[PDB]
């Protein structure tokens, strides 16, 4: 089946850096659009950043210039290089895929562990 | 609710006024999700000949909910078994954010003889 | 004073950056009112043959007050009594809010043999 | 050093969302400076025939640093020594403010027989 | 000749609803763009809403989301469903047409009874 | 070939006015963007003002509100109405064209007489006592 695995999250102080990784299996990776969603308690599941099949990137206004999304199609992995971390970045981060072989879930499902169980990022003041 | 795919498309063109969609394989049809409420400018690059030479007129289809404001049909005559440029173009209003649309070639007049190098390109112009 | 027709056009595209105009019947010419100061992108989809086969080159006219920035002329050769795709396109600057403009086909070189399925589509890009 | 054309361009489109570039002499190639980060819509109006009649497929080149998102190739077959409309079009992403780009015709399939009235028109759509 | 006839207007309190009707004659209705203009005393003749031949609609920012323009080409009629009425909506409403068979009048003429005599809408405060 | 001809420059005192003219030939004028470059000794060749095909204008921040660029497409001429002249306006003024029929030269060439030979403007200082 489609499997997404996230690692990288942990406790850090503001100004710090974390690198989240996501390895995918069960679908043609090269053709897929990959992304990172996050959910802080009390808030909705929101797209942080996304890397499309064509190489283009999307970044949420709050993370623009601090975070960097990249992909290694050979390793079926997506990376989210999180720099200049702020306490507001504290959330559970979930990896997402947009492939035409599987049905696309509603966004709310991603932050409920539809694929991977997510990786917790905690940033102190 | 919005799907991951729907969200990705909507976020990709979030700060754009223009969006481009086309189908990598074949190029005779285009299926896509509107990132925002817009007007579509569908261009179908097409080459062909009419059945046993003769007349053939092509256009673009109108998906449900849309209005084909204008249509410039493509036409060719004679030159049996030789494909010649016959592009068609149409403008559509009423495209809605998050909705999926499918555009195809339609035969307006005559019969098809055979196609070559078709490419449908969708240009979306965001409504302010 | 502005006419009801002028007002309707101006209100229709009041919050738009792009506007589309074409003529329902015939499609060889387009007459319209600019909803705002803009640049016009006039596309003339045309099919035809030159007089007794041979060369025929077409373009678009330049109405008073406008500047034809660029022009991609349409051309065809031979295939007497068979219309073949020969689209022309031109870009114009200097269109003014509330003013009416008329664009037609023009013969650049050679003589006309007969037209088929002509369609002139005007795209207006609002000046900031 | 920046050319007069390059210098003019940055200031000319400083407050614009759309920009138009074409080469008035020959029309086979377009060289220009991006006034801002954008997406290019390159249209090559072309007329021709394949070497000794037969197949000929054309496209547009991809300058370094750009991504050819979509390409609608132009095609013609037969009609030796008579030029027929065979337009090609391509969409590019990754154009950067102040950078100079050059687009040309490319042979996708077959051999060229001879061109007539080529015109390349570049449309730039400003990002954000 | 070209004839426009309006009905529907009357007295109502804020929050109320009125439905204005306009029946046309003397021109090909299906091909025409139809609209509703209004003029409160002391104010200019202004386009409230318009329904184009292609089915598309225009609404003034002040009426967006409250009013709905519709047409029944079979009955040669245009309707303006006015909901959530405000005292500012108080005006004399005039029906207008944009057909290529007749000359287009300057907007100022519409609210002087160029075609129809108009229908008065009066909205009181809560 | 492409020919640009400038006239109008001369000696004047601060506060004065000069009108520079540029007549063009060898290309379709109506479709072209026309401009005025200047070079004071020791300074680079810089665009003062430009009038685009679409009628729009550009003015350097130093000349904004003092100079006015205009064109008479019928006469193939561009004018630079220089008002409220300052001694800093002293430079050799060169006319430029941006037409896609000819190759565009690097800006540095314009103030070396690539097209026209230029027109000299000299402005003297003016103060009370």
């Amino acid at each position: 089946q489609v499997q997404l695995v996230e690692s990288g999250g942990g406790s850090v102080q503001a100004g710090g850096s974390l690198r989240l990784s996501c390895t995918a299996s069960g679908f043609t990776f090269d053709d897929s659009d990959m992304g990172w969603y996050h959910q802080a308690p009390g808030n909705e599941c929101e797209l942080v950043s996304a890397i499309f099949s064509d190489g283009s990137t999307y970044y949420a206004d709050s993370v623009k210039g601090r975070f960097t999304i990249s992909r290694d199609n050979a390793k079926n992995t997506v990376y989210l290089q999180m720099n200049s971390l702020k306490p507001e970045d504290t959330a559970m981060y979930y990896c997402a895929a947009a492939t035409t072989t599987v049905a696309s879930p509603p966004v709310r499902h991603v932050c409920n562990g539809y694929w991977g169980q997510g990786t917790q990022v905690t940033v102190s003041s | 609710d919005v799907s991951v795919d729907g969200d990705f498309t909507m976020k990709k063109f979030a700060d754009s006024y223009v969006a481009f969609f086309a189908n990598k394989g074949s190029g005779n049809t285009v299926t896509f999700t509107a990132p925002w409420d817009c007007t579509a400018e569908v261009e179908l690059f097409y080459h062909g000949w009419g059945y046993s030479g003769g007349e053939w007129e092509i256009g673009i289809t109108t998906p449900s909910g849309l209005t084909q404001i204008y249509e410039a049909t493509g036409y060719t005559n004679g030159h049996d078994n030789q494909a010649i440029s016959m592009p068609t173009k149409a403008i559509y209003s009423g495209l809605k954010k998050g909705l999926q649309y499918t555009f195809d070639i339609r035969d307006a007049n005559g019969r098809g003889g055979g196609p070559k190098h078709p490419m449908m390109i969708v240009k979306l112009y965001r409504n302010a």
